[PDB]
């Protein structure tokens, strides 16, 4: 049937800027196109229906245009709360003539560039019960920061290439910041073989190095 | 695809289905009271007549046996003012038809004589060589 | 709206999800739809039903395997058959008018299709090295490791502590098990903090009181 | 260099056009006579991507063709049939008193006459039961009600009048556009367009007040009043659900046969077996209430939503529109539907049994040049149908946008045809066309 193509796949905008997200239909759907906002971990939220009508309780900085085959979601004056993924949705069916909400576009991620904030860096050695399990997870946290950081792990000065998992919270709706959990997982015998565990978090021109010695904790 | 699938695309893309479209000009009456049967008969006649009128024109135009042809007749640009690619690549042929619709009889007379009667005259001269 | 019926099921299984309306009913006419979303991917429409006459519309990949039904004036179902790992997703129900998008959504119910057996989490305290001097600020936490299926719910002090809390997105390891961490920033004057870690698939709820050193 | 216009063929073009429809059917019944050509079980709809098309209800002449096509059939079925003109002999009568339910009193008369044997020189006494509706007093004795109007005829009871779906197909070189949009207004453009060379069958069935066995609205109950401000217009109403109706002719009908000339059987009504009871129809009461609520919600789309809506007892006029009527079970019925309209609507046991009547002399459509006898059918009649819509009218002169009221109305069969045909329009394919090219013709 009708294919809904959404572009760009991701976009960066400074706080206060304008961002335009497009959705193309391969056949005309006149005005029957809706737009949704989705924050990670929430259900989507209706923004615009019938191409340009604003849904209840949606800030005026959201607007929609277009008709037939080409549509545009514009956010005029982007805020940190707008960091989300946006979807268009076809709201008309050519075969049946009915107007139920159906196929979605592929979605557009909007990243919002706010004021730079340097992270606080925390390293957590593995609780004693972890080792008895034969696996040890070392956790490094970079809290409340923008823009993105780099995390490097070292063990007795050797850079770690494997066993590392990173998880980053969604941008904060008030100040655009991130939080990062970086974990290094080793077998208990790797972990006892070595002494110095180091989490280095780099942002721009500054690195912060947090280390511990297995024996001291 | 199927019959009239080209209505969903621009004029250049419509060329792909032209042989499909021609299939239904005489079709559906292939297999078979005054009521109804006289109506059927009228329908049979109508289908035939329309088909023949088109064939007649193509034979005049020398475009017979083809769904695409290349007339030698220039057209007066005033009839439309769009770049050629801007026409062929963005409209249903029907939409375009509505634009051309008030010039069509000009064109048909031109096709008959400005090139075909004239060509035939020249063909005869060649026939005498 | 609230979806129910999700959980962990094996490939080949059938499952029925229910969407329940509260505060309104199908005395008024709506499209009720099911939409799914695999972890990390986009929204995917499944089906809609017009509540006046149960006339239904399906995505091409759903018709023949999923069935939408209006089962009462406040419930719509989605019956699923021959489930595969690729059907793992959050399933949402939503309500729309004619031509006017979907303004009301449920929170979603998570369906996990997997050969693995449910596994409760191991919970480990996260605290700084015992050695370092007493600091004014201190961030403590819980590492929730090795569970299946999602979700876990992590609260602190039985939900009465939420300022200063950061719960990170879970991570699926190579084994197919999940891990997540939650941390809370407090001060040296704070009392010990306790993370409450619920894993409904296994009917487990674990507490772990974390305090520095 | 300058562009040359050149020939193309088979390009799609649509023109609105009218051609005679071609009848076709699945696989004697009056409606098809088995003369319609059988058709292929291949409803190959073609969705037309990226198109829209105007459709105007009440402008399509397919409706008119259907309206006269069925008439021609009706007459065709009756031209073979024997005249009943020997029956204008006056009749002696009495009210039937045998086992009469109290509300049936005077409904039937037993009467007799001196009408001829098939021999030219002989006569015989004849008698039959008759509905009071089919007779009038000869003076202030009775005569058939239509003896002062064009003559009554009837024969060939074997033909069935039960509806059969009828399909219409475009002539070659033509096609039927259709609109699938569940929200479609009776007029204007539709985005849902797709096409067929032919259509699904539509039953010939008629009603004088409520649509029967029509397709259900796709989404919601819908109303198509044309320009609603003109209240002379009939208001179409289409249900999006069926409403079951059951009816009966509880009397155990029996039949008699008469010779009125050589080769001329004449049907007559035998004495009824058992107690006489009124014909009746059962509908869900609860469902009727619910569907009316759906209707008034639809009505309010043209009014403030606190406006008063009312239904009413019929305003009278000719019986054929004053009451609901149908031919189900092969025999005509009429009923007092006014009880269904005894309600009003404001902002913010389980069934009903309607009374009914039977008339054996049928004056079809609006015509007055013909009439025919309906033969008796032995036994109890049972009927089951789905009510699919309403033909309504609105009273003129209302003020302050309130207390609008409605009644059953219309009864022109054309609106019944429209209830289905609004979905389609006929267009003409014009495969010929030209377009500019960079090509110029090749040298001979
Ligand atoms: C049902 O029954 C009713 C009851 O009788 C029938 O009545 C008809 O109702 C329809 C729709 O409600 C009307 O259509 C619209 O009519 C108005 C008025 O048209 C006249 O005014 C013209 C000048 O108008 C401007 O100025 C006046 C004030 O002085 C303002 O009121 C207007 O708003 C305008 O600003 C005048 O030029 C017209 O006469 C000329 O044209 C006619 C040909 O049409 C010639 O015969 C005349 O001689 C003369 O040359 C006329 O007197 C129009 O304003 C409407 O135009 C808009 O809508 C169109 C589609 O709906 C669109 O194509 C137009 O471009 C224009 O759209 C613009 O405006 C809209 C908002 O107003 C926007 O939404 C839009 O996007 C765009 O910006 C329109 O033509 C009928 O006129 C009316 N009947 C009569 C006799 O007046 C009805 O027909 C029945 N319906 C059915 C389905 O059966
Ligand atoms: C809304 O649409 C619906 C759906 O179309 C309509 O509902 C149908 O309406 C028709 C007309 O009212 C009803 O038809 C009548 O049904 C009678 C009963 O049929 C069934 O029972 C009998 C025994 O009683 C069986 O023999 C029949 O078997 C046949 O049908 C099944 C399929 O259902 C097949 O499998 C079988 O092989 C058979 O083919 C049924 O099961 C039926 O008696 C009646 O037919 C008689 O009358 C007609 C003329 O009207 C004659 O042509 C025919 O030959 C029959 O007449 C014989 O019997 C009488 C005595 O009983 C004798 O006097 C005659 O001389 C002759 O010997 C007819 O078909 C149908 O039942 C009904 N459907 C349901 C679900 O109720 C609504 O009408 C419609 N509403 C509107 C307003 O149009
Ligand atoms: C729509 O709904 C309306 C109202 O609900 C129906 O209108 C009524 O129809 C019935 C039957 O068609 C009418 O009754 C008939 O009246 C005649 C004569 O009645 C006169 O004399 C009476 C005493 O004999 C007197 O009571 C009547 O007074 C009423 O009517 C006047 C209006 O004219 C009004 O002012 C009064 O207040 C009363 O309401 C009146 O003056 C009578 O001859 C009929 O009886 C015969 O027929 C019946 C069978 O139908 C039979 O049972 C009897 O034995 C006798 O043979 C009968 O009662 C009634 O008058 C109508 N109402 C009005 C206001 O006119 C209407 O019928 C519905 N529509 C349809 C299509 O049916
Ligand atoms: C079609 O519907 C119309 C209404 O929608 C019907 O109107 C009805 O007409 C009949 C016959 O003319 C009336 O019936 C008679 O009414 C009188 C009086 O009834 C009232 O008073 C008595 C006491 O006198 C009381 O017992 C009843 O409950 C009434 O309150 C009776 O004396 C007669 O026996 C007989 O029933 C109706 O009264 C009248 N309806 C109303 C609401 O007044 C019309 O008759 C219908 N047609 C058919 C053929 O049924
Ligand atoms: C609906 O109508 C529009 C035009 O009226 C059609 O738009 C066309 O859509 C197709 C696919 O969505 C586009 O095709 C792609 O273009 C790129 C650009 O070069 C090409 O490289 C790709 O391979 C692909 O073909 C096309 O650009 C676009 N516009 C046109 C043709 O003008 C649409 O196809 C119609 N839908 C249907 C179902 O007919
Ligand atoms: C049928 O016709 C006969 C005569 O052909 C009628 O009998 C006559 O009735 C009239 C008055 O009723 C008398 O003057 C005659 O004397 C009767 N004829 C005989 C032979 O006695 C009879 O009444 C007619 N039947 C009907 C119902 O009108
Ligand atoms: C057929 O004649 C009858 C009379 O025999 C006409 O009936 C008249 O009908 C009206 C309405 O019911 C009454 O006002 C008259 O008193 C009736 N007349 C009699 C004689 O009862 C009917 O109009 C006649 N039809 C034709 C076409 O003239
Ligand atoms: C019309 O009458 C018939 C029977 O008199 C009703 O049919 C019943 O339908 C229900 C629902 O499926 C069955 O459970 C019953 O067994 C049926 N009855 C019989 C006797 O078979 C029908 O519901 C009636 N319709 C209305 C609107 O009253
Ligand atoms: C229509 O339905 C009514 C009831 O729903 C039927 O009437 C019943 O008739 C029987 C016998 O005639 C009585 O014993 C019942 O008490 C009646 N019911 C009520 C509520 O009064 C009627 O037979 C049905 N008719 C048809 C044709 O289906
Ligand atoms: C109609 O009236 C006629 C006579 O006027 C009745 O005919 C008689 O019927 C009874 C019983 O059926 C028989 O015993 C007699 O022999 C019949 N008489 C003749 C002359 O045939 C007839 O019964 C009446 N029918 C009804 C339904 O009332
Ligand atoms: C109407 O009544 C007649 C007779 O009163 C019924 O005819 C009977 O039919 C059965 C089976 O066909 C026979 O066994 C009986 O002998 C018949 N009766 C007589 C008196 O011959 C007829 O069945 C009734 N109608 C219905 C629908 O039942
Ligand atoms: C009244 O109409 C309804 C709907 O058109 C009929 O119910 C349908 O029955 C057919 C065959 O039994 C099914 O294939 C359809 O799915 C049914 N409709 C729905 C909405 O599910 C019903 O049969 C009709 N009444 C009669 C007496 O035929
Ligand atoms: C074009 O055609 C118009 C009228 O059809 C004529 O007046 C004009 O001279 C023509 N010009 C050219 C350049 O063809
Ligand atoms: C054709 O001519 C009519 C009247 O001369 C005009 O109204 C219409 O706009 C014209 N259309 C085209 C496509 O030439
Ligand atoms: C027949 O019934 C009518 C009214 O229904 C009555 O006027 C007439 O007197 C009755 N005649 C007999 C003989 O019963
Ligand atoms: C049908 O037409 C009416 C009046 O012209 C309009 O209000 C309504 O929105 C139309 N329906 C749709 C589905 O657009
Ligand atoms: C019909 O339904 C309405 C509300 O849906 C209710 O107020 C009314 O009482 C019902 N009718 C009857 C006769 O009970
Ligand atoms: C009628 O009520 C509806 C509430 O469902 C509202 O949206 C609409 O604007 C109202 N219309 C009028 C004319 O008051
Ligand atoms: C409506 O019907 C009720 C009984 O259901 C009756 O009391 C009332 O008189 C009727 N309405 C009118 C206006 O006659």
């Amino acid at each position: 049937d009708i294919v809904m193509t959404q572009t760009p796949a991701s976009v960066e905008a400074a706080v206060g800027g304008t961002v335009a997200i497009k959705c193309q239909a391969s056949q005309s759907i006149r005005s029957y196109l809706a737009w949704y906002q989705q924050k990670p971990g929430q259900p989507p939220k209706l923004l615009i229906y019938e191409a340009s009508k604003l849904a209840s309780g949606v800030p005026s900085r959201f607007s929609g245009s277009g008709s037939g085959t080409q549509f545009t979601l514009t956010i005029s004056g982007v805020e940190c709360d707008d960091a989300a993924t946006y979807y268009c949705q076809r709201n008309y069916d050519s075969y049946s003539g009915a107007y139920y909400p159906n196929g979605f576009g592929g979605g557009t991620e909007v990243v919002v560039k706010g004021d730079p904030v340097a992270p606080s860096v925390l390293i957590f050695p593995p609780a004693a019960d972890q080792v008895a399990t034969g696996t040890v997870t070392i956790v490094c946290v970079a809290n409340k920061y923008f823009p993105d950081v780099t995390v490097t792990w070292e063990v007795d000065g050797t850079t770690q290439t494997t066993g590392i998992e990173n998880s980053k919270t969604p941008q904060n709706s008030a100040d655009c910041t991130y939080n990062l959990s970086s974990t290094l997982t080793l077998t208990s015998t790797q972990y006892n073989s070595h002494k110095e565990y180091t989490c280095k978090v780099t942002q721009g021109t500054t690195s912060v190095v947090q280390s511990f010695n297995r024996g001291d904790c | 695809l199927g019959f009239l699938g080209a209505a969903g695309s621009t004029m250049g893309a419509a060329s792909m289905t032209l042989t499909v479209q021609a299939r239904n000009l005489l079709s559906g009456i292939v297999q078979q009271l005054t009521v109804w049967g006289i109506k059927q008969l009228q329908a049979r006649v109508l289908a035939v007549e329309r088909y023949l009128r088109d064939q007649q024109l193509l034979g005049i135009w020398g475009c017979s046996g083809k769904l695409i042809c290349c007339t030698n007749v220039p057209w007066n640009s005033s009839w439309s003012n769009r770049n050629l690619s801007e026409i062929w690549d963005n409209m249903t042929w029907l939409q375009w038809d509505k634009e051309i619709s008030n010039y069509t009889q000009i064109i048909y007379g031109l096709l008959e004589e400005s090139q075909n009667q004239q060509e035939k005259n020249e063909q005869d001269l060649l026939a005498l060589d | 709206l609230v979806e129910s019926g999700g959980g962990l099921v094996q490939p080949g299984a059938s499952l029925t999800l229910t969407c329940t309306a509260s505060g309104f009913s199908f005395s008024s006419d709506y499209y009720m739809c099911w939409v799914r979303q695999a972890p990390g991917k986009g929204l995917e429409w499944i089906a809609c039903i017009w509540t006046a006459n149960s006339i239904s519309y399906y995505a091409r990949w759903a018709k023949g395997r999923f069935t939408i039904s209006k089962t009462s004036s406040t419930t719509v179902t989605l019956q699923m058959t021959s489930l595969t790992a690729a059907d793992t997703a959050t399933y949402f129900c939503a309500r729309g008018g004619s031509g006017d998008g979907q303004s009301l959504w449920g929170p979603g119910t998570l369906v996990t299709v997997s050969s693995g057996q449910p596994k409760a989490p191991s919970v480990f305290p996260l605290a700084p090295c015992c050695g370092d001097t007493p600091s004014s600020t201190v961030t403590l936490g819980c590492l929730v490791k090795g569970y299946l299926p999602e979700p876990v719910t992590v609260t602190w002090n039985s939900g009465t502590l939420t300022n200063g809390v950061r719960t990170f997105p879970s991570v699926r390891q190579s084994s197919g098990l999940y891990s997540l961490s939650s941390v809370v920033s407090v001060t040296s004057s704070s009392q010990p903090v306790t993370c409450n870690v619920a894993h409904p698939a296994t009917n487990t709820k674990v507490d772990k009181t974390v305090a520095p050193s | 260099e300058n562009l040359w216009v050149t020939v193309y063929y088979g390009v799609p073009v649509w023109k609105d056009a009218e051609t005679t429809l071609f009848c076709a059917s699945d696989a004697h019944n009056v409606w098809a006579t088995h003369a319609c050509v059988p058709t292929d079980p291949n409803p190959q709809e073609i969705h037309l991507e990226n198109v829209t098309e105007e459709f105007n209800m009440w402008k399509n002449n397919m409706v008119e063709q259907m309206h006269t096509d069925i008439i021609s059939l009706w007459d065709q079925s009756l031209k073979p049939c024997v005249k009943l003109t020997p029956l204008c002999v006056t009749l002696q009568c009495t009210n039937v008193t045998n086992n009469i339910t109290d509300d049936m009193r005077g409904e039937l008369k037993n009467c007799s006459f001196n009408m001829t044997t098939e021999l030219r020189d002989k006569k015989q006494k004849v008698y039959s039961l008759f509905y009071r509706l089919d007779v009038v007093q000869i003076n202030e004795e009775y005569r058939l009600i239509n003896c002062n109007t064009s003559a009554i005829t009837q024969a060939c009871p074997k033909v069935s009048f039960e509806p059969i779906p009828i399909h219409y197909c475009a002539p070659a070189g033509f096609a039927i556009l259709k609109c699938k949009d569940k929200k479609f207004n009776g007029t204007g453009p539709c985005p849902s367009v797709s096409t067929v060379q032919c259509t699904h069958g539509i039953k010939p069935v008629v009603s004088t007040q409520l649509l029967l066995n029509g397709s259900l609205a796709e989404e919601e109950v819908m109303i198509r009043s044309e320009n609603i401000t003109n209240n002379a217009k009939n208001i179409l109403v289409q249900f999006n659900t069926p409403v079951q109706i059951n009816c009966t002719r509880p009397n155990n009908n029996t039949r008699k046969s008469i010779r009125i000339g050589p080769g001329q059987a004449f049907y007559a009504t035998g004495d009824i077996i058992g107690d006489i009871r009124q014909a009746h129809c059962n509908v869900s009461k609860a469902t009727w209430n619910e569907t009316l609520g759906k209707v008034v919600k639809q009505l309010r789309k043209h009014f403030g939503n606190n406006t008063i809506i009312r239904f009413a007892n019929s305003s009278g006029g000719d019986l054929e529109v004053t009451t609901h009527s149908f031919n189900c079970g092969g025999e005509f019925f009429y009923c007092n539907t006014s009880g269904l309209f005894n309600s009003t609507w404001i902002s913010n046991n389980d069934s009903i049994t309607l009374p009914c009547r039977i008339k054996q002399i049928i004056n079809m459509w609006q015509r007055i040049g013909q009439a025919m006898y309906a033969p008796p059918i032995q036994g109890v009649i049972r009927c089951v149908s789905n009510i699919t819509g309403l033909i309504l009218t609105r009273d003129g002169g209302s003020t302050n946008s309130t207390t609008e009221t409605f009644r059953p109305g219309g009864g022109d069969m054309r609106d019944n045809w429209r209830s289905e045909l609004y979905k389609y329009k006929v267009v003409k394919i014009e495969p010929l066309g030209v377009a500019p090219t960079r090509c110029k013709r090749r040298v001979v």
